[PDB]
């Protein structure tokens, strides 16, 4: 139905384009016998939040419904679940983090160096750092959605 | 026809001459889990669309399409 | 040069809100979505619809504005034979005899990056160009392998590649991007001032404005 | 000799085991007309760093001799050098940063909201919390890096 | 009237407890001639904000009226502005972060020196660990919020 | 003696102008039945450090000294210790860190906003973010103390 | 002990949705609102009303069941002394003499952290209490030179403060913490068992539940 | 009657015998912006209430109030 | 079980300082540095050398305490052959007859992980284990193919597949990691509780200690 | 205007290497050390000793270049009378009757920020200029109850305050600073062209300049 | 003579006249642990230094000089 | 003999026969960037040493080894 089609290409649209039973439309249509069915929907749901009333609480609402649905399902591995969210959400894996800063802390050192001596064109002291300034370089992905996530899980 | 991936995939078909392949890819858009805004077809090179027909783009018996994670950079 | 204040709305709107999967162009079997194009914006990584569009806008300025026998390979033909060999990769031109043309273009992506691999059939070598500073003779190499195989079983004829020559691209030339998101331009930006045998003298100041500008040259296919 | 040796396999001890004259050896051994090359070495040279006093030490004059000898070369591109550096750095590039913050905005706001919702098994409050707390989940690394640079930028 | 009321104890029901004339009524009861005001004001009304829908939408149009209008207003210093409200919001100024990092160069290296000795109980290797860890000492702040900010200076 | 005077005005010349002898010598003429002394004495003796070999291992053996004294007192807390240092150093308490987050959802929410709004004069769009990126805004203090320090307590 | 399942939605919905300013007890001239009861949550830092509130619950539970005069000073009471001498602090107490009393207990509040300083008239000496390390030692000296030039101006009697002892209390003997949030407790749970001369034997792993008990006691005013 | 801060302020007055503080406080609140949930009024350490009256809890002339900005610890 | 005090210092120092290339351990042609070693500390992620010899160990402890035909491949085999097809892995494997044994195991390294594919000959079925939650359908089906057309091409005898099975891993059965370190380990321990037929019931809690156990038992070769 | 390149290795030698309380200055009774010294940096912020020197080399130029009567006070002065009443700020002034000069600055320190009040005692009035954006209301009316009753109990003499003014400085009058750090400078630059009746005439640019000069101005004492 | 502090301190004493007081403040530096890099004498104002003296600077029975924490801004 | 890559190389060669290819490998570290502490040499499978020689471990004419990045999980 709408249901199918929604999910392959989903969108803010076609997610109110289903009236009010959207919502529990889904977690029905959705088998909640193996969380990577449930992770890659409750993924393709959520891939609509726009910060409009409309998209926003029609997410929530579709996802309250989504997990009622599966937290009363036996064969459903909550557990699974929250550990293959926090995987296609780079808060878990995606880097060896402890062998990287293994191999920054010698590099750093010498590049933390170099800057302070004199030998150093008095050019790129401002290159260097107006460089580490874009926000390929300043953004911080993972490390931010990681920390919005304790802030509520002390709730508030 | 098939429809070999990149990872090293490649599954196998047949499908209606001048049929809309607007299903051909909805389908194993679901059949991958790959949503198409990810992805994209590309047979021989040139980029299938929706209202194309394996007819008309000209394909025979035994011809690989080719599907291709999105790609960007800068 | 040009900023035509009405030109301007037509670009916020197309930068703006609504649909992700909102149609806003097509052309030579490509539709460009307020999702692809919003990959132009300021600091945003483009992708490879942008990339490959406005390569395409490239042969038609080309051929009507008198300009060299413009062939460009998708961003996803370098990677296919990075990997899968040319067998892999033959067909993929049977509607056009390559050497028949004067100048070749190849969007060379390498995961997260964009650099440009110049062939010049005229002058018979090949350029691989980096808005970075990396330099690329493994990838160079690849390709002329691709070529003279591909005349050779193609037209029977080999290639003397004594007659080939190719090469990097000194940074001190080319200018260089000065942050590690706008090298989807410098990706592009040479393959026109290389496409009409231009002296590629830009910079990252201008850039900025090459991003709103050609949203406006890509929206319309009205390439300036 | 011994130089191209230890530039293979690199190692404090490959690195001592060459008297006063590595520092100076090496940076001659080393062309910098295309700084690829004194990437390469610079990068080889501190792979070896450890915070012992010779090894230490040693890094450093070895560094400064080779930072010297470049610097007063004209083919010398210290541009697309301190460039090449911070991307085999990952500082830059190395990922999407925005379109990756782009694909969390919404899951974020969904898995922040289910935490908070009734139907959320007190179970989990405290085993998402204590998960997001493995080092490879809460160890940040280029983002480290990127600091301690800023960090000398300001000098001290 | 009530809007004074209001403004002494903002709460969102106070704020929903005007019908639709709350938005206009408060940038027009604020005087913007000088951006003390303004932003004291601007602090008042979003110190209401609560995720639901009534109370953030709320506050939206409440403070969208209370911008055009000191934007139009030629006494209004836009520029004091923004820099009053970084303050008063721990993203500018606080504390003199530098003289701070500059007092912990050392006392952070011979503490991530003991911790690697022998001589160190093997005891407090988890309980050191396991005390930077309570929110007190991971939840991070301002740097949350400075971040959240870029983000949408980048806009997505 | 000259370890009493040392302490007053710590400093790394007064702390060399003591031979070999330092080391012990403080250890010894600082009571460790009380970790008050210990970290204020912990403190003032690192409160010198500075890259240099001299001064930096000078720092160490001084240290491991004062370490092991009171590591073989029975009146000595370690606990009270780890955590009178902690906090002299920011790294626990310092400030009511949740309220604050409290205090900025919804401003951030607002503000976050503003910027996004048609009625934001393009003016500040980069006045703004090149605002939050002077170091006293940008430069993360503490939060990089505790990221140093876990780095080592996963050893590497 | 104690959990009973109904009287465990009484709290969750004290510390719940809705108004932040709502009351939700009221006493000793003090009301504990959704705002100020909240900061009994988990890891939360306490205010000033949920603590001057439970240290007024304690003279209540002493008094009617059979336990030594005591009398307690609000949190603002310290500061107030450390600054504006006794003479801005006199009038104070009209309403009451002191030594009278038996047990006296004293908020202290040093920004961000929470001490007490119990003054056992009995005894005729302090004791300064800090659930982390700290010493207390000019934190005490102050407070008795208040009272021997509290009496001495209230009573023209002196104080042979020869008869006075006060001192710190090493972290060995008392429990200490092992965060920096739930300081507020040890705060007041020192403040009970030093009440009832019971022996100070809890840890940091009860307290979360001393946490939700806490807001039960305070909202009935039900001291258990 | 006055309102002595602690910043090192010194503001006085007079009002209403069996008058209603309640008003009293309102006012001084947006006379410094301090607002109320920040900052809590205490006479001799009693807390004043709204309710209350300058003439109930019996205060005189020259009698000086006190006003603290909340504190927290933890 | 045990916890030899002595044996113990012969870890402390070999996950210790000097040489980061030191040799510490030899074997079926691998040599495990003070590098490789390292892998197996806390919280550290493990590399291909500390599997694939823990992964030898178990055949020798097979072989010589009577256990199954214990075949392993490298945990380099999986990826070329999900790229270069049978025919670029063909002579891998020639000194040897597979079906001629009992049990195959396959170290399944997907980039950052660790999964693990178990062929039991005897039951004519593979099972993929992954510790995290992961299932694998695409992996299995790869490597049987490898099979059918394995034999078939080394035996010109087929394999009738109807008669083959395989499948995942329910994650309520099989232990779950309780982090996103510790996998490398999950990876090896089901390789041998499989190995001996043996009921895979082990925690997170226990891990630790088959860390520092694995460094013992992979450095004397002594497989405990 | 100038740079002397050798006077300019004078400076990078002040804000070097080596003693951090050694001395490189002296006079009114101050010795600014390697240390005070260093908060003139970029970025870095100034402290008491920087400012409370800057601040006398003031009072010299204008009486040996023949300026207006300059009286300056203390960092520690509006402090310690925001608290301490003008009782325990009685004595500090005895070595020198005020009226009988023209212009007073007084370095208002806000913990973390830097202000100025200026008295203007030739026009009877007081203003506070502040480099961010605050007002200060409040701190001037301290300062002239300081004043009113400062004559009055050491002349007899009151003070018509209804002949006294003072307000707030607009910040689009005088220049602000575009970040955080650098406000030790306006508050002394204002304190310069406000010492010589000098239109305040300067912005963030020029101010990186300002700090050198203002250590070689500071160091030689050589006040330009 | 006496050594009032800021924190609302008050510790007094005497000492020598034309006496060094170079050690009148090392001493209260360990005495309250407050390093002298932190902390400035300043007696109605005029800093002190080690070379004066109690005598010099002429101060009198009672008289109170005054310790501040060192401050700083931007 | 050759030495294909991972990447989709190809780079060929010969040397002698009973000799220590500890050198044909150092080499092509040197040659390709690559240290050694990142990669490994494998051939048919079975990793090769420094001490081994292509006469022993039985290659041909033709024979093709292989080299890999050095791979990490958890």
């Amino acid at each position: 139905a709408d249901v199918s089609t929604f999910l392959a290409f989903p969108s803010p649209e076609k997610l109110l384009r289903l009236g009010p039973k959207s919502s529990v439309l889904i977690a029905q249509q959705t088998d909640t016998s193996d969380p990577e069915k449930v992770v890659s929907a409750f993924l393709k749901v959520s891939s609509v939040f726009k910060d409009e009333a409309t998209v926003r609480m029609a997410v929530q609402d579709a996802v309250d419904a989504l997990m009622q649905k599966a937290f009363n399902s036996s064969s459903f591995n909550s557990n699974t679940f929250l550990t293959r969210l926090l995987v296609h959400m780079g808060l878990l894996k995606s880097e060896d983090k402890v062998k990287a800063i293994a191999n920054l802390y010698g590099p750093l050192m010498a590049l933390n160096h170099m800057v302070q001596q004199d030998y150093f064109p008095k050019a790129l002291a401002p290159l260097l750092l107006a460089f580490v300034t874009k926000p390929n370089s300043a953004l911080e992905s993972s490390s931010f959605a990681r920390h919005s996530l304790l802030q509520t899980l002390y709730k508030v | 026809l098939k429809v070999a991936g990149q990872d090293g995939s490649v599954v196998q078909f047949k499908i209606k001459r001048h049929t809309p392949l607007s299903k051909l890819m909805k389908a194993y858009c679901e059949r991958q889990g790959l949503s198409m805004r990810q992805i994209r077809f590309r047979f021989d090179g040139q980029p299938i669309n929706e209202t194309d027909t394996p007819a008309q783009l000209e394909m025979e018996d035994e011809d690989t399409i080719d599907v291709f994670q999105q790609q960007t950079g800068g | 040069l040009e900023l035509t204040e009405d030109m301007e709305k037509e670009i916020s709107n197309a930068l703006g809100h609504g649909p992700q999967d909102e149609i806003l162009s097509s052309a030579f079997k490509l539709r460009i979505t307020r999702g692809d194009i919003q990959t132009l914006k300021n600091y945003h990584w483009l992708n490879d619809e942008v990339i490959n569009f406005y390569m395409n806008l490239l042969v038609e300025r080309n051929k009507k504005q008198g300009y060299p026998a413009l062939h460009v390979f998708s961003t996803f033909f370098y990677p296919k034979l990075k990997s899968g060999g040319y067998q892999a990769v033959k067909r993929w031109t049977k509607g056009v005899n390559l050497f028949e043309q004067e100048i070749i273009l190849v969007p060379i992506h390498r995961k997260v990056h964009w650099s440009l691999v110049v062939i010049d059939l005229r002058k018979k070598c090949l350029k691989y160009l980096d808005s970075m500073g990396q330099k690329g003779h493994r990838i160079c190499e690849i390709l002329l392998q691709y070529l003279q195989d591909e005349s050779k079983t193609k037209r029977n004829s080999d290639l003397n590649l004594l007659e080939w020559t190719h090469h990097s691209m000194k940074p001190h030339e080319i200018p260089q991007q000065l942050n590690g998101s706008d090298s989807g331009m410098f990706t592009c930006k040479y393959a026109d001032y290389i496409s009409r045998d231009k002296p590629i003298t830009f910079t990252q100041h201008q850039m900025p404005l090459f991003r709103k500008k050609m949203v406006w040259e890509i929206l319309h296919q009205q390439l300036l």
